[PDB]
């Protein structure tokens, strides 16, 4: 138990490392495109409208 | 404060802590994984040996 423990934190740090990356990409992608749909909102209401 | 004591052989005074395993460890005093205690062992042949 205590070295199946200690092993079980290595992999959760890892883990937690890999889960925190994958949510701070997709946050900075997620304003990419919140940028891109304003572009595009104020596109159609000036243009098609 | 709990005090218990017991008497036991030399060999098995390392199975007196938390983590290892053995005969005496797991089968007649087990102590919990995590510990926040004093293990004290000293030899007392004279006191009981007949």
């Amino acid at each position: 138990p205590p070295e199946a423990e200690v092993q079980i934190d290595r992999l959760i740090t890892g883990r937690l490392q890999s889960l925190q990356t994958y949510v701070t990409q997709q946050l900075i992608r997620a304003a990419e495109i919140r940028a891109s749909a304003n572009l595009a909102a104020t596109k159609m209401s000036e243009c098609v409208l | 404060v709990y005090a218990d004591s017991f008497v036991i052989r030399g060999d098995e005074v390392r199975q007196i802590a938390p983590g290892q395993t053995g005969k005496i460890a797991d089968y007649n005093y087990k102590l919990p994984d995590d510990f926040t205690g004093c293990v004290i062992a000293w030899n007392s042949n004279n006191l009981d040996s007949k």
